[PDB]
């Protein structure tokens, strides 16, 4: 109970963008998983990687005891990039689920959802959609990459119903040219709850834009360590309580608009 | 039995101890196992005054290792006495803690303490001297003996508890400060804090640490551990609380061939949050491979040899 | 071409040169491949005496690198003039052999800077200052900057060729030793040597290595050599060759982002022994991944930030 | 041509002994070899442990392309207990083959060979006794072992013909009781060529007792590095020029006896 660390089983792995893996792991951390957005906080197999690489958790499957994340690799030096050799079968060393993520709870059928994604941002928001449709609340999706070369997760989207979904690329290959913010400034409604998660000048428009709305959640990253509180490594300045560290890993990775400075 | 082992203030039912900085105030990696198991903990440095710490990134990987440029960040004194260490009095009566202090100037040292030794769960201070002094331009406590002997001194006068003091290993000889550490009253010493790394951005050229300089610690770093805990152990007679790089029972045995007492564990717990207890239940299997008896033995049998 | 390094003595058609004592005098990894790939040797130290060198075990490993305590075997000047560099000038007349010269007092260094440069491909002196000294305590020169100002002033005065010293990283602070370095005359830089380490052997309980202590080396101490080109950088104006645990071309990238001109590459041809052309290849798709136009360029937008 | 390196594809690889490995190796490096004795330096998969692991060649194959090896592991830190986890299939990354091995050239039918052995010594002598035996001599084998549990390639040696084969074990619990050196004692014939492999006391031992014999090849280990002979990591003293240095990876890993100092 409360297992904490696992060793899972990569169920696949393919690349589905350029540079950026989906990988699906099997194991008994699913039935732990509740609230979207929490990540994973996976070790690299390479003995002199010794910081695990946290990575959010994109869906489940709590009864396949499945779990699906996309992530982006760095060079061949990179530690992602030795993730990503890992094959079908193979075992990962893993602990999670991590973190603070999207509250789901108060939304009803009423109010109008937006959604805005980004790049490696786009995966937790996909679970997200998931749970926010069994609502039967409205959506909006908005989705911005820098290229049709990293374009993830269209299709995935596109079959959930209840769901309005705009794509960018800020080079026009696909979809709309441009940022995602310019899709942001052309929606017509009064949005009642935000779910944002993506590079931070995406979240900074993002938060720019709506500074005026309580139920907007924005979802962070920082550079990690422990990943469980202990090591300080990964602060934000606390908004609402100055010199007070909010802490990406265990208080968030999602927080409040009003918790946040950019 | 055979883990248990006896130091100035410190009754340890074994020698693991989370290195200060790695376990906050074991207030997270308690969900994860009884901290009942742990021999000990080097609580984060507490400074007179709260602290934010340094601007992010903080952290950075390498090579068998990692670079932490945190700043100090901790609640401060006031705030450590009466939330952080009851909480762990609470919870653990019987966990004996050591309470690292850091400062930025000799009065803050001394004021810590003064009080930290009142909280009934604290047994010993680790004294941090591998800080920047302001009195003194930003140079380190912890490369001049006369002032680091001042400052142990000034220290050792109003603590009710032992006293250790934890050695920086960027030194270019470090037998003058121990010899003067331990001639100006501790009881017992603590090596190594972290050496001094940078990594750079490939992408915008700059520093990836905000800090620019980084402590360098993990596994790239037990070789210097252990030779400089061996050299300091032919020069002093007081214990040593060895760490740098362990994440093995075989590391910690290590350790006592060194000369150490106790072994504490850092930045190893960010890999494996069990690694800790996990240790714990494999060292008397690693020792019989060895055939070593007890560590009390093994302090003996080394001290020796030596 | 991009990758080509102009630097005192030195007309590099790459930056990649195999670091002292990794690369014997080029007999061995030359049956491996062209030397002519490389931008240049530093060989071997080389000694007044021949030295059979310190007994073994002489290595050892650890996390991400390895200890050496060789003890500076090599066949001696008179030899080292007349087999081993004539053998490198004979098979490789245009690929310029950086000498590092090695000694136990000033005079020796001396003398062998006299000689040394008279072989046509050496066309730098490598001062290795990281020895012990009998006429100081086996003091290392390369830890008081007095000393180490004299030695260098006392062989500049015979040397034929430009005079780097290499610097030891065994230091509290290292920028008084560049600066008196730079002004007694040393036309450029390498660093860094070793750090000290030390493994005992659970069986024996002993150090693994004869020597006790031995140079630790590899990527676990790379953050530790930028951090220290970085400091210097800012304090000479002379050119630094860097190393310390470079294994690729990314290394050797952040190399320059640190403040050095061209990379040195010693414990990696161990696990490697074609990582240098190796790395030569693989560098120029590795500065398009990172917009870099040349090496030559790169030198002056990094002096330039700095 | 001379390819000095390779990956190479373990064909099996199973536990034969207690902690000793025998894996087989596919790859181009077999048709390089020639004398036996030789070794290979090979790399751990583990990115932490940078030096290779020098192990002799134990006998090859040159039509079936593999060659054959048998090694001690250490405790689970070793990077000999991580070679073992590799499995089937994988590659590992190798040098060689190295050094120089036992001359066999000039032995003919008439000449009685003796060949001593023990521990992780034995390997290197198969081949030896392979080749050996194409030249129709006479061989006596002697391997002593700490052990039954630790007791390897008895049923290879006893298959060659040409071979009185004896075995001690320190305890008795397989053949004679005692130390090779007890059976050494007890040969009664004049050896013309002794090839001898395994721990330095049993090579102390064998050296001493034939100190008059020419044809004396003693297989040595050291500590090593770069295993070409650049570094000088595994100096010998060598007895026959004083204060020069033989080179075991380079110059041995064979010597004749008036070479050595023990
Ligand atoms: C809460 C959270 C969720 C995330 N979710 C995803 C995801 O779903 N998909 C995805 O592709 N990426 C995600 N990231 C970013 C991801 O962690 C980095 O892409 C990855 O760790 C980079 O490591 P590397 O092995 O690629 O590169 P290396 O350069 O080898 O990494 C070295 C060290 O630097 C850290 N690091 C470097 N860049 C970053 C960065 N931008 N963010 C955080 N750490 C960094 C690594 O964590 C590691 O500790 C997330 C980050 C956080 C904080
Ligand atoms: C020429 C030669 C041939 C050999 N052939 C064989 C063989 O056929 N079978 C076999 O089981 N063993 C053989 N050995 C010994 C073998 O290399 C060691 O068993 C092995 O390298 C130990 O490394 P490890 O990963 O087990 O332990 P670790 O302790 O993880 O090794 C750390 C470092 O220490 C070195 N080291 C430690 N002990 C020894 C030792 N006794 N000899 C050499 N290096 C050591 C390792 O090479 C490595 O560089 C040979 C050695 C040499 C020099
Ligand atoms: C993130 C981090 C924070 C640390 N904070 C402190 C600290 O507050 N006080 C201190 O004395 N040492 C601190 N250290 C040094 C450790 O206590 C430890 O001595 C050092 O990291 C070497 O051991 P290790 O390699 O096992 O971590 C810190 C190290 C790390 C990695
Ligand atoms: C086996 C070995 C031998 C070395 N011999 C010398 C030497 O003779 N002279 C010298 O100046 N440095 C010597 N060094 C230091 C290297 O030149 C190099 O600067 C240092 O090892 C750091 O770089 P690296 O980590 O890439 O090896 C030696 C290092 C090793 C590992
Ligand atoms: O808080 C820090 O940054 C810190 C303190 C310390 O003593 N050692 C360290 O490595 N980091
Ligand atoms: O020869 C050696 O042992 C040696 C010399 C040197 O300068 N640096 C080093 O690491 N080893
Ligand atoms: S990663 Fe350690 S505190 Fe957030
Ligand atoms: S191992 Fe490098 S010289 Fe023999
Ligand atoms: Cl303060
Ligand atoms: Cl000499």
């Amino acid at each position: 109970m409360p297992k904490l660390q696992e060793m899972m089983t990569i169920v696949s792995q393919r690349e589905v963008a350029s540079n950026i893996f989906e990988m699906v792991l099997k194991g008994e951390l699913v039935e732990e998983m509740d609230l979207p957005g929490q990540f994973l906080h996976l070790a690299v197999p390479n003995a002199s990687m010794l910081l695990r690489r946290p990575i959010s958790i994109s869906s489940w499957d709590k009864v396949a005891k499945t779990c699906t994340i996309l992530y982006r690799i760095g060079d061949e030096t990179s530690g992602t990039y030795e993730i990503s050799k890992l094959q079908s079968g193979a075992k990962i060393d893993v602990m999670g689920p991590l973190g603070n993520g999207f509250p789901v709870d108060e939304v009803v059928s009423t109010d109008k959802i937006l959604i805005v994604g980004g790049g490696i941002g786009v995966p937790p928001l996909y679970e997200l959609a998931k749970q926010l449709e069994e609502k039967n609340c409205q959506m909006t999706i908005l989705l911005g990459f820098a290229s049709e070369k990293v374009k993830i997760l269209e299709k995935e989207f596109a079959e959930l119903k209840n769901v309005s979904l705009k794509i960018a690329t800020d080079d026009g290959s696909y979809g709309t040219k441009g940022h995602v913010g310019m899709l942001m400034e052309e929606i017509d409604f009064e949005v009642d709850a935000l779910y944002t998660c993506g590079a931070p000048a995406m979240l900074k428009a993002v938060a720019k834009k709506y500074e005026q709305l309580e139920r907007l959640y924005i979802s962070m990253e920082s550079r990690m360590a422990c990943g469980i509180g202990a090591c300080y490594a990964c602060v934000e300045h606390d908004k609402e309580d100055e010199n007070h560290a909010l802490k990406v890993c265990e208080d968030g990775p999602v927080f409040l608009g009003k918790q946040l400075l950019l | 039995n055979r883990l248990s082992v006896k130091l100035p203030g410190l009754d340890l039912k074994n020698p693991i101890i989370p290195a200060s900085g790695c376990f906050g105030f074991g207030e997270e990696y308690a969900k994860y196992y009884d901290l009942n198991k742990l021999g000990s903990i080097m609580v984060k440095a507490t400074t007179l005054h709260p602290r934010f710490g340094n601007p992010t990134p903080r952290v950075a990987e390498t090579a068998s290792g990692m670079l932490n440029a945190i700043g100090l960040q901790n609640p401060g004194l006031e705030v450590i006495m009466a939330e952080k260490l009851p909480w762990l009095n609470e919870n653990f009566p019987d966990l004996p803690i050591i309470a690292n202090v850091a400062g930025s100037e000799e009065d803050d040292y001394v004021a810590v303490c003064a009080k930290i030794g009142d909280a009934p769960n604290v047994k010993v201070i680790e004294l941090n001297i591998s800080c920047p002094n302001v009195k003194h331009g930003g140079q380190a406590f912890g490369t001049d003996p006369d002032v680091a002997a001042a400052l142990v001194k000034a220290c050792k006068a109003v603590s009710k508890v032992p006293l250790y003091v934890k050695l920086s290993p960027n030194v270019t000889d470090i037998v003058p400060i121990a010899k003067a550490v331990e001639a100006a009253g501790a009881d017992g010493l603590t090596m190594i804090n972290t050496l001094m790394g940078v990594r750079f951005d490939l992408k915008t050229r700059k520093p990836v640490l905000a800090n620019i300089t980084g402590g360098l610690s993990g596994p790239a770093i037990k070789p210097v551990a252990l030779k400089l805990i061996h050299q300091v152990a032919q020069v002093v007679d007081i214990p040593i609380i060895g760490m740098g790089g362990v994440e093995s029972a075989q590391d910690v045995l290590e350790m006592y061939m060194a000369g150490a007492s106790a072994v504490a564990v850092g930045t190893a717990n960010f890999a494996d949050p069990f690694v800790c207890p996990k240790i714990i239940e494999k060292l008397p299997e690693v020792m019989d491979q060895y055939g070593i008896d007890s560590l009390e033995n093994l302090i003996q049998e080394v001290k020796n040899s030596k």
